[PDB]
């Protein structure tokens, strides 16, 4: 109780233990919606002209 | 163009001296085309 208490000295307090973990996890949002990958030849035509 | 007489009594091959000043000239054509839908896209069928 009075020396088997836990302390947070140098180490505990690094940077590190931010930078490792990105924060993808907390704000993206599972989508589930299939990407768009539309062609170009569909949307600017055929080219008539030549 | 500011006398009725010479605005009024003239030819068909002249204008108001007045009309010099309408020097801009807008050309427009009105044409088809095809606006395709699928697959949640649009697009269009003729480029040019």
């Amino acid at each position: 109780l009075l020396r088997g208490f836990e302390s947070s000295l140098r180490g505990s307090r690094v940077r590190t233990q931010i930078d490792d973990k990105s924060f993808i996890p907390y704000t993206w949002q599972m989508i589930d919606v299939p990407l768009a990958a539309a062609k170009t030849s569909f949307i600017a035509g055929l080219d008539t002209r030549q | 163009a500011t006398s009725p007489a010479a605005v009024l009594g003239n030819t068909e091959t002249v204008t108001a001296n007045t009309a010099t000043l309408l020097t801009a000239l807008n050309i427009y054509a009105k044409n088809y085309n095809v606006l395709r839908i699928m697959s949640g896209m649009g697009g269009l069928a003729y480029a040019n």
